[PDB]
């Protein structure tokens, strides 16, 4: 869908549940396209800051998640096309993460560097 | 599994580049010319080039066709060694 | 064995070994960056290349 690519390249951030990757007001304009069922940071700027960061390192695009190794690397493969980072630095606050778990929806980090 | 390819790319200018190779995908997502690529990455601190996923590079010549900053690209893309390939995505810290 | 003498005017001009010399140390200092930093190992084989 059009409207989950990055409107620019200002004040990107990316989510820390899926590593998708938008602006800031299209956060807040239409939450995230993979998590805002769960998240629900659609028309809470705080939200959006609380559950992406602006911190992240390299950019993945994924078109065909179904067809692509990349996708399978970065355990991306079961959501939606969009722009994603190859690695986001942050932590969901524990209370998200809580919740999270239980819904059922576990929370792996997904910052991939290699520390040192 | 698609391989990947080096594309020539405006320096500083990958990650727009990426974008508007995205656009131009969901442009053309219902039509009868369909972009084959699987994936674009533009590492953070690689400059000159992008690397794109797909499973033959005359896709990659398809889908980067009429995209300006890949014109010095268009006619030459590189494969990634399969040994090397995971790196591609690798982000030391 | 390379003497930077002066153009016509004031600028110092560098001889040929010189200009060399420069270009192998900054592509050297890139490579030496590349990898210190895990660089992918792409932008080394190029670099050892260059
Ligand atoms: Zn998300």
């Amino acid at each position: 869908a059009l409207e989950t690519v990055p409107k620019d390249l200002r004040h990107l951030r990316a989510c820390l549940l899926c590593s998708l990757v938008k602006t800031i007001d299209q956060f807040e304009y239409d939450g995230c396209d993979n998590c805002d069922a769960y998240l629900q940071m659609k028309g809470n700027r705080e939200m959006v800051y609380d559950c992406t960061s602006s911190s992240f390192d390299g950019i993945i695009a994924m078109m065909s998640p179904e067809d692509s190794w990349v996708s399978k690397w970065q355990r991306v493969s079961n959501f939606k096309p969009g722009v994603y980072a190859v690695s986001v630095t942050g932590r969901l606050p524990q209370g998200i993460v809580r919740e999270l778990k239980s819904r059922g929806v576990a929370y792996k980090s997904r910052d991939t560097a290699i520390k040192t | 599994d698609p391989n990947l390819w080096t594309v020539k790319c405006k320096i500083g200018e990958e990650r727009a580049t990426a974008i508007s190779l995205m656009r131009k995908f969901i442009a053309y997502q219902f039509t009868d010319t369909p972009l084959q690529i699987k994936s674009v990455v533009a590492p953070e601190h690689v400059k000159g080039y992008i690397y794109v996923e797909a499973y033959k590079q005359t896709h990659v010549k398809q889908a980067i066709e009429g995209v300006g900053n890949l014109r010095l690209g268009y006619w030459n893309q590189q494969m990634v060694p399969i040994k090397e390939m995971t790196d591609v995505l690798k982000v030391v810290k | 064995v390379r003497p930077a003498v002066v153009m016509q005017g004031s600028a110092r001009n560098q001889d040929d070994l010189t200009h060399k010399l420069a270009d192998i140390v900054k592509i050297n200092n890139q490579l030496r960056r590349n990898e210190q930093n895990g660089a992918a190992a792409h932008v080394i084989a190029e670099d050892v290349k260059l």
